[PDB]
DNA sequence: GCTTTATTGAGGCTTAAGCAGTGGGTTCCAGGTACTAG
DNA sequence: CTAGTACCTCTTAAGCCTCAATAAAGC
């Protein structure tokens, strides 16, 4: 019910000036703000307090405090986030980079 | 099921865990005056069995923590008495699609 | 920039554990004991100090 | 299978409403070949309309929610969006509606 | 703030929007799984119309 | 630390992983089996090269040397030295003998390293065998050890 | 010590070499690496078997570079000495500090202090040899010695041994 | 080592702790900040990682680019929707490392012979070893024979995809690929319609152009983010880019039932349409 | 020019991962750093001319892998090391 | 064990736009590096056009690894994929 | 019957956050004081 | 005598400690 009310309020405020936004975006926003047990506010005290990649939260406003917390807790980062790959300068698992391209040695012979 | 009129003293709250095998839930008279499920905003919540949970995890290939979380003190959870590690299916009506089915696991 | 024989492969995970003093000593090739960043005449860097070669 | 059927329930209702026998025969005069071509085109367009895997849904949603705010009794506009996004324990202009 | 919060959410080949941790935000992208661009405003005849109109 | 007290390293575990992920038991081989597998590999390499290009201590050594030179020859000089070391003081010259030896060692069910040493190293007395491998002291009965030792001695080829 | 195990090798190939023969070429590069390899981690690689049955996994394409990285898993036999083992070798050279013994692809050195009292070095013969009350040692001799220490080099392995227990030495 | 009174020892230890804390974190809440010898606070590692100026958001999330240009934009009705005008000077400065191939060996050799000064040319020829040789500094540029596997930094030519963006990238459609069209002027020129997705106003607005430096990047830009593909906006599932103000007024006036056109103007309008079938 | 965060997320939405990798690793500062397979620390002694690889922290001889990352990444890693924080770069998933 | 067999694949057989762009870019990069061409060239030199023609003729021998969030990967050949664009 | 407890909560103070990009014109080599070399 | 050289100098979100009441256990 809280998620539905939040979505309705978002739709009302967006449509107050007449602008139109597709329902899917609002649904995704409310879902991410409500994916946890409660409502995760979009602030440095909300989603930034989750257990996501340390570098991903580092890029937010809290930069060195999160690093100290990770060092104290020895947090492990799987580098599946966008920020981790961007910092590492590697193709992130995004769209083209989500998958990988290989070579078929059996089709090559017949295609030649 | 035990329902109180005004409030519950902390002594009863700490005594409730004294009986593991028997689960006791405390509800307020004011809270239960009007049924929450009858509200339009709240979707339809259906409890899922352990076998259903295992099948869902196998098909979607999810772990316990990957599923959406729901607070223990959530009014819906208290209404259904959901326990820890229990998955509940939520069927909702939306404008973009006729219905949508999600799942929530208590934390 | 320069040919290297080491295998090339992107990083997949990054642990953020603490840096032990023993590991610091083991990896610290040199020692710093001279506050001056340069030697006399400002020609050579202080040996065993800041900006050591 | 149940999830797939549930997802396309609205589109199935749309097809039944539009591809009705009365409409196809009374409102429309499609033939066998024309009807088959229509079915094939509808199927192809629906398959193309499927969400492309790997698309950054989150970033698109963020941009779509942020652009109207930049373009733009009871609090509304940017302050209302900021309050909604934040926890907003205290309400500047709380309201309630009862029918 | 919105970009930072939604940066890690992506739709996978299973048609589920998941973040870096893998938590499923939505089992179906927008409850439909269709592409946002292809969506368009269309009228439903079943919802409208009277009983006599629906019958005829 | 690696020693003879079965304190193998982090990688020399009793179990090994397979290309398909299946777990198998470590398998060892003796000098004769090593020579046999090396010869089979050389024959396979020679056959591969041929198909790709198409479209008594005095004679065997020369054949082995020329075969090594023809394929995988000149890349490294250590291969020839290892081949000479294996061939000069080998024990079994027939595939049947090594097959029987490995089949008999299979029934024992001991550690692959221990059975490999027993089939390769030569012993004549129980005390000598025990002092050779003190770790494998209270594992094999004296009668069984003597029987396997005499069987191995009898199976030795007469060159 | 004569152990057969599965090894995975990553090989980089330029996209220009993409014809049908590339496989063979790849195999050639495999033959130029496994042969002669000597790493402390995996020890010394002796041989690779089942050449025709070698299976190559699908190549990996770099995100930006056109090179293809193939991970090939192959069964190979390798040799690695262990402390306390006894092995037989042939004397290759003589010196005042001792005589080096070539065993397989490796060398073994015997400490002078750990030699029999009867055994004594002698330079009266060309080349210098060792004389014992009941044994004779020369350049061309099969000597069985116990290995007590192992040293790992970049591309070599050395052993330090001694001959004190009975039944050791010339055989 | 010279006797420990235990009184000054505490002061020395506190001073050392303060210095270490300032080095690791110059800004400590409710404590004095160490002052550098000069008239500025001492910069610490924690300060070096704080935000915009920090390495996290100053050098990792957003970092400077080598191959790129920035300059004013001007309207151009005579340019295609996906075609963007580019100054000749910017085109000469910006280069693409095209690898030498037999298919275009002659074209690359001609470009090298032209030289960096001439716009249809190149400024560098990367050899197989990787060393770069400058053409302007070398007087024997025409004597260099290209070989397969080498790379040449050729000036951007026509039909060369390049990303165009404006600094306030509020929405997704603020950065789109355009086909380069070399023009003899110092101002970027883009289609009238693409102003709407960019929110361009031509009142001195400055935009940025980024040139891809690899085949992968070119293919991704052409196939993923292309203006023709960006016409439909997922934000409102409707075309964000459409007709422009003056064009809208002109088309409205043309469509009026009382509007009639002479034969000459009709023929000219028919000819203007490049894809006109040919039948009047 | 500066590749802003807004442009970064816009390109992420576009899905051009290759473009972003090239922009942040080729068109920008580019460095190649060596890391051990056990300690995962950039402090590895690598003489390319002599082709000699050895890390003082861990008693290893040949366990070194090369990774291409922006100079800013290694600068941040060194700064964290100064704060007794060690980003252990590993090429495999545990 | 993570690898899924060729059959029983839940991914969409139809080609995705991101996959098409990646395949075209990889083919163009390979061709630019003097890679073999499986389709006769009729006076064409642009690598992108050659890659598009090969994709149309399904002569591209590349592969696509559909990676599930858990880690399992499914292999798909370019020939079997359907290009709706 | 009285005394001493664990608990509940409620605010002061505190430490944090604070659109993106880019063009330009000015200023710092810091002040005094004592000790010592030519 | 004279001049180097260095040494001193506006609007919210979470944590925590500090306050005022309250039912039970000791005795
Ligand atoms: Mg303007
Ligand atoms: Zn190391």
């Amino acid at each position: 019910a809280g998620r539905a009310a939040l979505y309705k309020e978002v739709y009302n405020v967006i449509a107050s000036d007449g602008s139109y936004v597709n329902y899917r975006h609002m649904a995704l926003l409310v879902d991410v703000m409500t994916t946890q047990g409660g409502l995760t506010s979009v602030t440095r005290h909300g989603f930034n307090r989750s257990n996501t990649g340390a570098l991903m939260r580092c890029s937010f406003e809290e930069t060195v405090e999160i690093l100290f917390e990770a060092g104290a807790s020895a947090e492990l980062d799987d580098c599946r986030g966008v920020s981790e790959n961007v910092i590492l300068g590697q193709m992130a698992p995004i769209g083209t980079g989500a998958f990988d391209v290989m070579i078929d040695e059996e089709s090559l012979v017949k295609y030649m | 099921i035990f329902v109180y009129q005004n409030n519950i003293t902390p002594s009863a709250m700490k005594l409730v865990p004294s009986i593991p095998p028997a689960t006791i839930e405390t509800f307020n008279e004011a809270a239960l005056v009007v049924n929450i499920t009858h509200h339009e905003l709240v979707p339809k919540h259906i409890r899922l069995s352990s076998d259903e949970k295992r099948e869902l995890l196998k098909r979607y290939r999810l772990k316990e923590s990957q599923l959406p979380r729901i607070q223990r003190a959530d009014p819906v959870a208290l209404y259904l008495g959901l326990k820890r590690g229990e998955v509940v299916k939520i069927i909702r009506k939306s404008e973009t699609s006729g219905r949508y089915a999600s799942y929530r696991i208590c934390m | 920039q320069q040919y290297s024989s080491a295998p090339l492969r992107t990083v997949k995970e990054v642990q953020f554990g603490l840096f032990s003093p023993e590991e610091v000593r083991a990896i610290s090739v040199a020692k710093i004991r001279f506050p001056e960043t340069m030697d006399e005449t400002q020609t050579r860097a202080k040996i065993g100090g800041l900006n050591d070669p | 299978q149940n999830a797939q059927r549930d997802a396309v329930t609205l589109f199935c209702c749309l097809l039944r409403s539009r591809l009705a026998t009365r409409r196809v025969l009374q409102e429309y005069r499609l033939t066998k070949q024309a009807f088959d071509w229509v079915l094939s085109n509808i199927e192809a367009q629906f398959l193309r309309s499927v969400v492309h895997p790997g698309e950054m849904v989150g970033v698109l949603a963020a941009q779509s929610i942020g652009e109207p705010a930049t373009q733009m009794k009871v609090t509304s506009g940017v302050p209302r969006l900021k309050e909604i996004l934040n926890v907003a324990k205290n309400m500047k202009t709380p309201s309630l509606t009862v029918y | 703030r919105l970009v930072k919060a939604l940066e890690d959410i992506m739709v996978h080949y299973d048609n589920t929007t998941r973040n870096s941790l893998g938590n499923v935000i939505q089992f179906i992208y927008g409850e439909d799984g269709m592409d946002a661009a292809h969506i368009e405003k269309q009228s439903l005849d079943t919802i409208g119309g009277s009983d006599a109109a629906f019958e005829k | 630390e690696n020693a003879a007290t079965l304190q193998l390293g982090q990688e020399f575990q009793l179990k090994q992983i397979n290309h398909q992920g299946e777990e198998e038991e470590l398998i060892a081989l003796n000098l004769s089996e090593a020579r046999l597998v090396i010869k089979e590999a050389l024959v396979e390499r020679r056959r591969a090269f041929k198909r790709s290009q198409k479209k008594t201590r005095e004679k065997e050594l020369e054949s082995i040397d020329v075969l090594l030179e023809q394929t995988t020859g000149g890349n490294n000089k250590d291969l020839k030295n290892t081949m000479q070391y294996l061939t000069n003081f080998s024990r079994f010259r027939d595939q049947e003998t090594v097959g029987a030896v490995i089949q008999l060692l299979k029934s024992t069910g001991l550690h692959p390293f221990e059975v490999a040493q027993l089939g390769s190293l030569a012993c004549d007395t129980a005390d000598e065998a025990k002092t050779l491998i003190p770790s494998l002291n209270n594992k094999i009965s004296d009668d069984e050890l003597e029987r396997i030792l005499k069987e191995l001695s009898n199976l030795e080829t007469l060159y | 010590m004569f152990f057969i195990k599965d090894l995975s090798l990553n090989i980089t190939l330029h996209p220009s070499f993409f014809g049908p023969r590339m496989k063979q070429y790849l195999k050639t590069k495999l033959l130029e690496e496994v042969e002669g390899s000597c790493t402390g981690k995996f020890g010394y690689i002796l041989c690779v078997l089942d050449y025709d049955n070698i299976d190559i996994q699908r190549g990996r394409i770099l995100p930006t570079d056109g090179s293809a990285e193939f991970n090939v898993k192959y069964r190979a036999v390798v040799f690695k000495p262990f402390k306390g083992e006894v092995v037989d070798g042939t004397v290759v050279s003589c010196s005042q500090h001792g005589f080096e013994v070539q065993v397989g692809p490796m060398k073994v050195f015997v400490t002078k202090h750990l030699m029999p009292q009867d055994l004594t070095f002698n330079a009266g013969s060309n080349p210098p040899s060792y004389q014992s009350s009941e044994d004779v040692i020369t350049i061309k001799s099969r000597i069985r010695v116990k290995i007590e220490g192992c040293i790992s080099q970049v591309s070599s392995i050395h052993a330090i041994g001694s001959i004190k227990e009975d039944y050791l030495g010339a055989i | 080592h010279n006797g420990a009174p235990h009184h000054a020892i505490e002061e020395a230890e506190s001073l050392l702790q303060f210095h270490v804390a300032t080095y690791m974190d110059n800004d400590i809440a409710g404590q004095p900040q160490a002052l550098q010898k000069s008239g500025r606070p001492v910069k610490s590692i924690r300060a070096r990682l704080k935000g915009k100026e920090g390495r996290i958001r100053g050098n990792l999330m957003g970092k400077r680019v080598d191959f790129s240009a920035r300059t004013v934009i001007s309207g151009d009705p005579n340019l295609e929707l996906d075609q963007v005008g580019v100054p000749k000077s910017i085109a000469k400065t910006l280069t693409y490392p095209e690898v030498v191939t037999p298919y275009n060996i002659d074209r690359l050799t001609q470009l090298v012979r032209n030289g960096p000064n001439e716009h249809p040319g190149a400024k560098y020829v990367i050899r197989d070893s990787g060393d770069r040789i400058d053409l302007r500094y070398s007087k024997r540029a025409g004597d260099i024979q290209l070989q397969y596997g080498w790379k040449v930094e050729r000036h951007i030519m026509d039909n060369d995809p390049v990303l165009f963006n404006r600094q306030p990238s509020l929405h997704k459609m603020s950065m789109m690929a355009h086909r380069v069209k070399v023009i003899p002027y110092s101002t970027f020129r883009l289609n009238l319609s693409v102003t709407s997705p960019y929110n361009a106003d031509f009142d001195g607005d400055e935009m940025n152009l980024h040139v891809p430096q690899s085949e992968e990047t070119r293919a991704e830009l052409s196939q993923l983010c292309a203006v023709p593909l960006q016409i439909v906006s997922p934000q409102s599932n409707k075309p964000c880019m459409g007709i422009v103000q003056d064009t809208l007024c002109g088309i409205r006036k043309l469509t009026l039932r009382d509007t009639f056109i002479e034969l000459d103007q009709v023929l000219n309008m028919l000819y203007w349409v490049p894809d006109w079938d040919g039948v009047i | 020019l500066r590749f802003g965060e807004m442009e970064r997320d816009c390109m992420i939405a576009h899905g051009a991962a290759s473009f972003l990798k090239e922009r942040l690793m080729e068109a920008s500062d580019a460095f190649r750093v060596h890391i051990c397979g056990i300690c995962g620390l950039m402090t590895v002694i690598a003489k390319l001319n002599h082709n000699q690889f050895e890390c003082k922290g861990c008693d290893n001889k040949i366990d070194i892998y090369q990774i291409h990352i922006p100079y800013a990444a290694k600068l941040l890693f060194q700064e964290l090391m100064a704060m007794n924080i060690t980003p252990r770069l590993y090429t495999d998933r545990s | 064990e993570k690898a899924i067999p060729k059959d029983q694949r839940a991914t969409t057989p139809y080609m995705t736009k991101y996959e098409r762009a990646r395949i075209l870019g990889t083919r163009a990069l390979q061709i630019s590096m003097n890679a073999p061409v499986f389709v006769d060239l009729e006076g064409e030199t642009d690598p992108l056009r050659i890659a598009m023609k090969e994709l149309a003729e399904k002569k591209i021998p590349l592969v696509i690894r559909r990676y599930l969030p858990d880690g399992s990967f499914e292999d798909w050949s370019v020939e079997e994929l359907i290009v709706d664009l």
